[PDB]
């Protein structure tokens, strides 16, 4: 019923100086391993060929393109042996969509031999520059330079995945687990048209591929775990957790021990990296989508969000108050008794805050009235937690949208249930105080020493780079949303 | 000293309050006995706490101090309970400090009890279920292993070899990582034996970035084993990792090249190490020649002395002269950093006949930073070839580059002035280099300019006093009725600098006439630097001068109407002893 | 005024110098002393004839120092900024603390004004409300510089002739009497003549338009012509706008946006530009590169978001 949110290829908000443009960001340096010979002559066309030396102008075809030109040193060398790929790839696309019967089984070795030469490469160094002065958001996308080759082999490979003839048994002894490694080391490309295609491609992979399901996702997890541990830099997470949240959707209703530990143990402290407003759409599906799956996970999130949540970062704590509604808006009465002390003490700290955008995102949880419903079953101990954040920073606060809400939110208090306390003066008093009985008894430990709302959001004014923008506008999805993989 | 009182504190609700709490660690531990600590304190640590990878993190910094605090260091085995539990946690920050802990705490311990109480540790992280265990028991084997049994250190061979051929990628980059640190404790047969098949199969990893980590580990696997078996060992596995399919491995080599060199040795250079060299030159990617390029001076000086100009001259001089016409800036920048070296090397007729082409072809460079590099090192080239060869064929270069339009580049040539000064002699500067220093007090850059008062000084100390009476003196006086307040305060910062050098005589019959005159100044900025240069040049002068020139233009300055006027007069009569 | 306190005072600029912050009771000291010297500023503040005219910094701290190398030392040169010290760079408390310092030391010889981003809310939703909590651990330091912020004058007239500030004109203003009429110390509201003239811009449309920014407008050659003439002005200096040249001519010379961040987030590229006027008021322009970079570029394991 519901699928994952589908990635964006420019994220980046432009709406700052639109007169100054860049110089359309080339690529450097081109590629190791390339062909001497490039010599490429126009073979017949495969639809006007008789019917038996069909497979055999296929083959040749595909004996082509496996010769790999040069886009980055000299964009304009052979461009008659360029054309000859360009038009050969785009043939047997046209070809494989239309026709019935075309693949037998001496075709699936040469469409996996012509992936693999073809994009199975290792990505060039990183145009953008990295260090804890950059805004991670506002990298600007570098485009592979041999995108008019790269493309027609991607829309290849997907449709031959798509054809109603492809036999998963034959392909599975080409399609083996070191053809899964090299192609999730691919997401890591800064082109997003081509971490596009390799989205729909694994989601293709994973579908049809049994034996290769439980390689699959914990070859991902290796890419998390050094992601969150060790590098804290990769293009693609937003992807591969767009896949994954179709894998979520689909997982057997007595959850495993595998399932549990990815959620716990990966997805919860993917939310601790510097990053994370790149792919928090995807990240906020896939945890929601467990707790819809078993809701006796709600206590192990709730908890861990409140472990990592952001003090010296507050777009990101504005991020994790938004996913924090989602999963209250789903959470179990007996499930928000067991958690609401960790976590309406944290709300208190959220809605006495000095910055705007965080108090203003935790008052707006009294608008939602299931929220409002569970604190008025549970109003005997959720009021003492968040009268006083509420009281004392009534009249004490720069802005002046706030003073409403925090008026807003107090009359909601006092008609739910007439607890009209002033025991505030004393409980705050007396332990003005109470922690100086404990500061003396810390001197104490000394006394026996012995052997010594358009301004509201963070724009970028970078100068955009129109010719990568449109080029970015420009290229297709393969796929809009991707559908749910059932587990076996 | 009650144990019920601080159970609470370090079990508060707050955060913070639990902070500086655990932080105090070692003053709760010293009001406690060494006897109760290790019977209440540590079981408490090892038993109750798990809380914000904050507290963890200030934890393990702590226990690795309490090694007196515990008893001494026949009782330090019981900081090993926790420090395990630290060791295994997710965060890096705080098992990274847990691993640091206890190598600290492995030096105090016994031969004995090494192997009872610090073996086993090392064997349960290293066969943990996940994999920060693991990855935090590869850090542990080098400061264990040269001080247990030969049946102990057996058993740590095989439990390192294991980690070797992890399931997981970050075991594997982890234990590539500590191969040369833990080859470098083990005797010379077994470095032969078991280090050699495990660095070998660690460099043809299918993850480049574990290959990229058995290149580092070459270096100190190849200084420790003889000569003679360099060849059949280590060489065919360096071979295939400069010809490596991944850049970055690629990248490896060439950065650790020279270290290659020194750790092979000198014969091995010749036949494997020079033909490697020019297929890093002439590479790819723009970063691996970049990273061959900043090696280029250092490979070639430490080549054998029987074939050295002969390597060079044939081999690696018809690559670096098309590394000066790359395409790319970082690997020109490079290059030129480090070119201008390799000119002692070379003997003088080769600087003239190949060397000089090729820096005059980097001094009119469109880039700065490779016009800053080969500016940087022009001495180097002047120890070589002669002075009489470097006003031929450089000179013209040098005072085309003192009006460069990047002022970086105009800074070095300021820099190198008074070096070529002294070599020219004064005859040859007063006539064609002589302007070229008036003309840098007038500069629109302010470290133009009072980088040429500094340049100033480190010529008349050069060229004699009469030298600057009679040359320089009357150019920057007359510098004081520029109508730019900026110029006119050069004239008092040329002779804040030119005051101490050019003795008494000179101050007061010349320049002291000027800094009084400009003390009526409209300009409240050159009002205050008189008052300032009066400090400065004060001293230097008489007595006399002092009290009857100079004390009556300082109390007339501290009835002025600016603020900063009046302060700094008022500061400068008293330095000068004058209120 | 007083003698101990300016070498207290002294030793903070020469410390702010080496990229060092000052402590959190130091910066509440530092910006009540500079809340006594800026209370008595009018909002168009009278600058004598010699002084350097500065645009942008937003906190590239480095490439402030690269700016005192070529306009020279600050007690030497007179200078005149034009809002935007804190925001968009990685030391934006560093760059604000020196150039708060410097008016308090040198209160004739430094003229600050106000920004867009030298009020409450734009200085939160950017980085600097966050790089307070990562360099101090608290909210207070936030709270004395934004309190600091709205003393600071609105705009600044250069010897009668040369009108400075950081946006731009408005249609409630027209007269420079009417900007002395205002009340500035309050925070920059979202309409209003105040608003605009931290957040307006030149083009070449023609009368008051749609300021895209979302705050303030846009106006044509025809208004900042009728401005000067109305005023007796021969230039309105401004800033607030990233140029790629540094600084940039408009409206048939009537205006001037100036730009002094070089390489503007670390991202753009461009260059910087200060204008200086001598003794007889002739301007000059001076542009610069960004500062290079020495340190040990590192992997360093970032601290993380929720240690505090
Ligand atoms: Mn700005
Ligand atoms: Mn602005």
């Amino acid at each position: 019923n519901s699928t994952p949110p589908p990635t964006q290829l420019s994220k980046i908000k432009y709406s700052g100086g639109p007169q100054i443009v860049k110089k359309e960001r080339r690529q450097s340096s081109s590629r190791f391993n390339l062909s001497k010979n490039r010599e490429l002559q126009k073979l017949p066309a495969l639809k006007d060929s008789p019917t038996q030396e069909r497979e055999e102008l296929f083959i040749q075809k595909l004996r082509q393109c496996c010769v790999l030109f040069d886009f980055v040193s000299d964009p304009l060398s052979d461009l008659k042996f360029k054309e000859v790929k360009r038009a050969g790839l785009n043939e047997m696309v046209e070809y494989i969509t239309h026709s019935r019967d075309v693949v037998t089984e001496a075709i699936y070795p040469e469409a996996v031999t012509m992936f693999s030469v073809n994009l199975f490469r290792t990505l060039p160094p990183s145009s953008n520059p990295t260090g804890a002065e950059f805004d991670p958001k506002e990298d600007e996308p570098t485009l592979e330079a041999a995108w008019p080759h790269l493309q027609l082999v991607y829309e290849f490979f997907l449709r031959f995945l798509e054809s109603p003839d492809f036999q998963p048994n034959i392909a599975k002894k080409y399609i083996d687990q070191k053809f899964v490694l090299a192609l999730l080391d691919l997401f890591d490309s800064e082109d997003p048209r081509e971490r596009d295609f390799l989205k729909t491609i694994l989601h293709r992979i994973y579908g049809k591929f049994l034996g290769l399901r439980a390689y699959i996702r914990r070859q991902i997890n290796h890419i998390f775990y050094r992601f969150i541990y060790e590098t804290e830099h990769h293009n693609g997470i937003a992807e591969l957790l767009e896949i994954l949240g179709s894998i979520i959707n689909g997982f057997a209703l007595p959850l495993k021990e595998e399932h549990k530990m990815f959620l716990i143990r990966v997805l919860l402290p993917l939310h601790k990296v510097k990053s994370l407003s790149v792919y928090h759409p995807q990240l906020a599906y896939c945890v929601v989508q467990f707790l819809e799956k078993e809701s006796s996970l709600t206590e192990p999130v709730i908890v861990g969000l409140l472990k990592f949540w952001p003090k010296t970062h507050s777009p990101k704590e504005v991020m994790f108050l938004n996913e924090l509604e989602e999963i209250l808006d789903v959470i179990e009465p007996s499930e928000f008794s067991k958690v609401m002390e960790p976590l309406f003490r944290q709300l208190a700290k959220c809605v006495s805050s000095p910055h705007f955008q965080v108090a203003e995102r935790a008052l707006y949880y009294w608008n939602n009235e299931y929220i409002m419903s569970l604190i008025s079953d549970n109003a005997a101990r959720v009021l003492p937690i968040m009268f006083p954040a509420l009281y004392r920073n009534s009249k004490s606060h720069w802005n002046k949208t706030i003073h409403g809400l925090i008026y807003n939110a107090l009359k909601l208090f006092m008609e739910m249930n007439q607890k009209l306390f002033d025991d505030c003066t004393q409980q705050y008093k007396a332990e003005k105080q109470k922690g100086r009985f404990r500061m003396k008894e810390r001197e104490e430990m000394w006394q026996k020493i012995e052997e010594l709302k358009v301004l509201l959001r963070r724009k970028s004014e970078l100068p955009q780079d129109v010719y990568t923008i449109k080029a970015l506008e420009a290229h297709k999805r393969a796929e809009e949303f991707l559908t749910a993989s059932q587990e076996a | 000293y009650p144990i019920a009182v601080l159970i609470d504190e370090l079990r508060n609700e707050d955060v913070q309050l639990r902070l500086n709490s655990i932080k105090k660690l070692s003053t709760i531990a010293l009001a406690l006995g060494v006897e109760r600590t290790r019977s209440e304190l540590l079981p408490f640590l090892t038993d109750t706490i798990y809380d914000e990878d904050e507290v963890l993190l200030a934890l393990a910094e702590q226990l690795g101090t309490f090694t007196t605090l515990v008893g001494g260091p026949e009782y330090v085995h019981c900081l090993l309970p926790p420090l395990e539990s630290l060791a295994t946690v997710e965060e890096t920050v705080v098992r990274d400090k847990a691993v640091e802990s206890l190598r600290a705490i492995s030096h105090e311990h016994s031969p004995s009890d090494l192997e009872a109480h610090f073996v086993p540790l090392v064997k349960r992280l290293a066969g943990g279920d996940w994999f920060t265990s693991r990855t935090s028991a590869c850090g542990l084997f080098s400061v264990c292993y040269p001080r247990v049994s030969s049946a102990v250190k057996a058993e740590l061979r095989q439990y390192f070899r294991n980690l070797c051929s992890d399931d997981t990628p970050m075991v594997r980059r982890a234990a590539a990582s500590k191969l040369g640190e833990f080859a470098k404790v083990l005797e010379l047969d077994n470095v032969k034996s078991e280090i050699i098949p495990m660095f070998s199969n660690l460099a043809s990893d299918e993850q480049d970035s574990v290959r990229l980590l058995a290149v580092e580990a070459c270096v100190n696997i190849a200084q420790l084993l003889p000569q003679e078996d360099l060849e059949a060992l280590v060489m065919p596995t360096l071979r295939q990792a400069a010809e490596d399919k991944s850049w970055r491995v690629r990248y490896m080599v060439a950065d650790k090249f020279t270290e290659l060199q020194k750790a092979v040795g000198p014969e091995i250079t010749k036949t494997d190490l020079v033909p490697a060299f020019q297929n890093l030159m002439k590479d790819c990617e723009a970063e691996v020649r970049a990273a061959a390029s900043h090696k280029v001076k250092e490979f070639c000086e430490n080549l054998s002395a029987d074939c050295r100009e002969n390597v060079i001259m044939s081999q690696i001089l018809p690559c670096i002269k098309e590394l000066v016409s790359d395409a790319n800036q970082h690997v020109k920048s490079a290059l030129a950093s480090v070119i201008m070296g390799l000119s002692p090397i070379l003997g003088k007729d080769n600087t003239i006949e190949h060397l000089l082409p090729l820096f005059l072809a980097q001094l009119k460079d469109e880039c700065p930073e490779v016009r800053l590099n080969i500016i940087s090192n022009l001495d180097c080239v002047n120890e070589v070839i002669g002075i009489r060869q470097l006003s031929q064929s450089l000179l013209p270069a040098i005072v085309e580059l003192a009006e460069d339009a990047k002022w970086r580049v105009r800074l070095a040539i300021i820099e190198y002035m008074p070096l070529l000064a002294g070599q020219l002699g004064v005859e040859f500067f007063d006539e064609k280099l002589n302007s070229l220093c008036m003309a840098w007090l007038v500069d629109h850059v302010y470290a133009i300019r009072e980088a040429a008062t500094s340049n100033l000084k480190k010529l008349v100390e050069k060229f004699g006093k009469e030298w600057a009476h009679a040359t320089i003196i009357p150019k920057v006086l007359a510098m004081s009725g520029d109508p730019n307040y900026l110029h006119r305060m050069t004239t008092l910062f040329c002779i804040n600098v030119l005051s101490e050098v050019c003795g008494q005589d000179i101050t007061t019959k010349h320049m002291l006439p000027t800094v009084l005159r400009m003390a009526g100044d409209p300009v409240a900025n050159v009002r205050f630097n008189v008052a300032k240069s009066l400090q400065k040049i004060g001293p230097i002068l008489d007595n006399s001068t002092l009290q009857s020139e100079v004390k009556p233009i300082l109390e007339k300055l501290t009835q002025d109407q600016d603020v900063d006027v009046k302060y700094f007069a008022q500061e400068a009569l008293t330095v000068l002893s004058l209120a | 005024d007083e003698k101990v306190f300016t070498k207290e005072l002294d030793q903070w600029i020469e410390q702010l110098n080496e990229c060092k912050q000052l402590s959190e009771s130091q910066v509440k000291s530092l910006c009540e002393k500079a809340k006594e010297i800026l209370t008595k500023e009018s909002n168009v503040q009278e600058v004598r004839c010699p002084v350097t005219v500065c645009g942008d910094v937003h906190g590239q701290f480095h490439d402030l120092m690269e700016l005192f190398r070529i306009g020279g030392k600050s007690p030497d040169t007179n200078y005149l900024f034009m809002g935007d010290y804190v925001d968009r760079g990685y030391y934006s408390v560093e760059t604000v603390t020196l150039l708060v310092a410097l008016k308090v030391r040198y209160r004739e010889r430094i003229t600050i004004l106000r920004g867009n981003h030298e009020s409450r809310q734009i200085t939160q939703v950017y980085g600097f409300y966050d790089e307070c909590l990562r360099k101090y651990g608290n909210a207070n330091v936030w709270k004395y510089f934004t309190d600091l912020f709205d003393y600071l004058p609105l705009t600044a007239l250069v010897d009668g002739q040369i009108f400075c500030l950081h946006g731009g004109l408005s249609p409630s203003i027209d007269t420079l009497d009417h900007i002395r009429a205002l009340d500035r110390l309050q925070e920059v509201p979202h309409e209003g003549p105040m608003c605009d003239l931290l957040w307006s811009d030149p083009d070449d449309r023609g009368g008051w338009g749609i300021s895209p920014r979302g705050a303030g407008y846009t106006f044509g050659q025809d208004i900042s012509e009728t401005f000067n003439h109305a005023n007796g002005l021969t230039l309105v200096s401004r800033a607030h706008q990233l140029v790629m040249e540094g600084y940039n001519w408009c409206h048939d010379r009537n205006v001037v946006t100036i730009f002094s961040a070089p390489n503007y987030c670390y991202r753009c590229g461009n260059q910087a530009a200060i204008m200086e006027l001598d003794d007889t008021l002739k301007y000059s322009f001076l542009q610069f590169d960004p500062a290079p970079r020495r340190g040990e570029p590192h992997v360093t394991r970032r601290t993380p978001d929720y240690f505090l």
